[PDB]
RNA sequence: AGCUCGAGCAAAUGACUCUUAAUCAUUGGG
RNA sequence: GGUGUACAUAUCUCCCUGUCACGGAGGGGU
RNA sequence: UUGUCUAGCGAGACUGCUAAUGCAAAUUGGAGGAAGGAAGGGAUGACGUCAAAUCAUCAUGCCCCUUAUGUCUAGGGCUGCAAACGUGCUACAAUGGCCAAUACAAACAGUCGCCAGCUUGUAAAAGUGAGCAAAUCUGUAAAGUUGGUCUCAGUUCGGAUUGAGGGCUGCAAUUCGUCCUCAUGAAGUCGGAAUCACUAGUAAUCGCGAAUCAGCUAUGUCGCGGUGAAUACGUUCUCG
RNA sequence: GGUACACGAAAAACCUUACCUAGACUUGACAUCCUUGGCAAAAUUAUGGAAACAUAAUGGAGGUUAACCGAGUGACAGGU
RNA sequence: GGCCGUAACUAUAACGGUCCUAAG
């Protein structure tokens, strides 16, 4: 009841290491409109990676957004009693998101010292599979799988 | 609070009557209105009849209520026990 | 520590541990500290007797953390005891100030005691 | 009681703190601009009539 | 107490609504 | 326990709805 | 730092040109263009519904009072308080607390006012005292940057409440003003069932100004700028 | 209810204020119409006073009564 | 087989709650 599909912005170039991800999970993990304060968590957190791993950040930061970046989306549909699940393939775009979503939530929640050290380990676990987003994105595997009978009917 | 060039505050009425009933020996209770007024020392031993806002109840000042105001010994409103609603 | 009853403890700066101290604030333990020209930012336990005495001197000369509870009391009693409006309003655990009571004011009245509010079968 | 109002707030008091600003077409007490001397709802009126030079409707 | 055992109904006064009912309070009445 | 034997019902508060009931969250009473 | 800026007039954008398909309106894409297909925002709101709201802005039919339901004044009250709901502010914190230095706005307002500088004071402010009827003078910009310190605790968080000393306005600050200093240090560690707002300079967040105003816990209202996001696959469901 | 609840109220200490208690007034605090004169109203100083209001003072701008200051006077004013 | 409450004059309870039994 929309008939309109929304345009899209520009993703800009990270204007470091020339990867627009890095500018996405800048804006993930902006709060109060701060810039400044986002890039130096970022920049922060990078620098301890490379203290910590004795390798490429960015490398690193691949390695992990695309172990944790999901395949599966189950989306909630109603009929007469609870919700009966549907699993869709998302776009590359939206999966990219959740990952960086994910991942700054995760972030954000661990037991450490300053967000720079909390977010740059995060990222560090899931680099090697094994982190909170990893059991994010396999419990939604998992529940997906398990729901896989509906996938035929969506809407 | 109030400021110091300032000083205190009387009505100057009710110390003009305080002095004359200080000077008179057989004193009776002063009815006045002005609340707004603080007891000066030489209130001291005299009784007064502040309007509560319906009827003047009576206050007798001591060496020690010095320095209030002369309305702040007595209250305006009553409240003492609500009722169930239901 | 050394200073009277209270123990502030080991791990903390000077001029916070001062704070500890009942009748001692924040500005006033580093007023204190300043008069006494100990430097602040140095650990109470890295702290000597020389300090340890001046400081207490100086605590001594200003009023007694003890003195202030019975010294508070005392006032209280002597607002109540003159009949005072005020000393009234302190009595039955309600803002002494101008605050409202309507709706708010529950820092003075403790927890809330839920009553049943009046049935409306409509008019 | 308007009139009454109306007379004695014209009248000067015997306090300076005393003397609040009413309306002169009507005799409304609160909402007054002072700039205008005019309440609200004559103010509006009075804009409507073009009576106040120069004040037109705003777009901004 | 008018009725059933100070209580609840009954009656009246107001609040309530276009006006009532219902509701809300108050209330005399041994 | 207010009623049948700590439980249920019942009572109170908040959600829900145009409103009420139903429904959901919380509290108290031997 | 010479062409900003301010405000009058005017040009510019008209589906004007092009390709597709349509009978035609027209829809989509491209070029040039600051701007493209209602370019963004505002004013502008049909007949009528809810016997919707206002006799307390004002006016008015009718009824009612007429040594009182009319008038003046002092005091009290509209600020109560076992409770319940709505709208907001402040928080529960290291994207942070405190301290020091410091850069960048727009709009508006001002002669019972805005108040520069200086002296006094821990401070609210006081005294002196220029400047400005204002693109001239005044109304400290804060978030932001750097540095120091705290090191995850009911704390250097949080400020409620409470006692004392002062400042200003005002005849007058007790009921019932606000500000400063000192002291005390409730709850609260992300909030149940259930709900609200928002589609770009928007939400979020940080300050500044004005109206009524002698003064005001306006944290409210109307405006201005600084930083500045995420998402829209689709109408199966939900309200209209 | 949506379309009430930081709403009327863009400022309740006095005034505002319409409420209560109390002290005072009656063609009235305000206005017109009429028979009638203007040689005042303010403001402030005294005493009584909670202040209203009373008794005495400077008796006043002005323009001969223009506006207003009055007497008489019944229609009436007045009502948030 | 019991107990309790319940209809706008009173009265009663069409109706509701609950305990037990193999079923009342
Ligand atoms: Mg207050
Ligand atoms: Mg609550
Ligand atoms: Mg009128
Ligand atoms: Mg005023
Ligand atoms: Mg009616
Ligand atoms: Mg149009
Ligand atoms: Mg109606
Ligand atoms: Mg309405
Ligand atoms: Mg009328
Ligand atoms: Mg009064
Ligand atoms: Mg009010
Ligand atoms: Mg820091
Ligand atoms: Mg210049
Ligand atoms: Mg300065
Ligand atoms: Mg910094
Ligand atoms: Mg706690
Ligand atoms: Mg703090
Ligand atoms: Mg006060
Ligand atoms: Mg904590
Ligand atoms: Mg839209
Ligand atoms: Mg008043
Ligand atoms: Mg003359
Ligand atoms: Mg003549
Ligand atoms: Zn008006």
């Amino acid at each position: 009841m929309r008939k309109n599909r929304a345009p899209k912005r520009t993703v800009l170039p990270d204007p470091v290491f020339n990867n627009t991800l890095v500018t996405r999970i800048i804006n993930v993990i902006m709060e109060d409109g701060k810039k400044g304060l986002a890039q130096r968590i970022l920049y922060g957190a990078f620098d301890l990676i490379e203290q910590r791993t004795k390798e490429k950040p960015l490398t690193v930061f691949e390695r992990a957004v695309g172990n944790v970046m999901p395949r599966l989306e189950l989306r909630v549909r109603r009929i007469a009693g609870s919700n009966y699940q549907v699993p869709t393939e998302v776009p590359q775009d939206r999966k990219i998101a959740l990952a960086l979503r994910w991942i700054a939530m995760f972030a954000r929640k661990r037991h450490e010292k300053t967000m720079l050290e909390k977010i740059a380990n995060e990222i560090i676990d899931a680099s090697n599979n094994t982190g909170a987003a990893i059991k994010k994105k396999d419990d939604t595997h998992k529940m997906a799988e398990a729901n896989k009978a509906f996938a035929h009917m969506r809407w | 609070s109030r400021s110091a060039k300032k000083g205190a505050f009387v009505d100057a009425h009710l110390l003009k009557k305080v002095i004359d009933m200080n000077k008179q020996e057989k004193k009776r209770p002063i009815k006045t209105w002005s609340r707004r007024s603080t007891i000066f020392p030489e209130f001291v031993g005299n009784t007064f009849a502040v309007h509560n806002g319906k009827t003047f109840i009576n206050v007798y000042v001591t060496d020690d209520m010095v320095g209030h105001k002369l309305g702040e010994f007595s209250p305006t409103r009553n409240f003492k026990q609500h009722t169930a609603n239901r | 520590a050394r200073i009277l009853g209270i123990d502030i403890p080991n791990q903390k700066r000077i001029e916070i541990a001062l704070t500890y101290i009942f009748g001692i604030g924040l500005s006033r333990s580093q007023a204190i500290l300043k008069q006494a020209n100990i430097n602040p930012d140095k650990r109470v336990k890295d702290l000597t007797e020389e300090e340890f005495v001046a400081i207490r001197n100086v605590a001594s000369a200003y009023k007694i953390e003890g003195d202030l509870r019975r010294e508070i009391a005392l006032n209280i009693k002597h607002l109540s005891e003159i009949g005072a409006w005020r000393g009234l309003r302190h009595r039955k655990n309600l803002p002494v100030r101008g605050q409202r009571t309507r709706t708010n004011a529950r820092t003075r009245k403790g927890p809330r005691k839920t009553v049943a509010n009046k049935k409306i079968e409509s008019k | 009681a308007k009139k009454s109002l109306k007379v004695k707030q014209t009248r000067i008091p015997k306090f300076a703190v005393r003397a609040y600003t009413r309306c002169q077409r009507c005799g409304r007490a609160r909402a007054v601009l002072s700039h205008f001397g005019v309440c609200r709802l004559c103010f509006r009126e009075l804009a409507y009539a073009g009576a106040i030079p120069g004040v037109k409707k705003a777009s901004w």
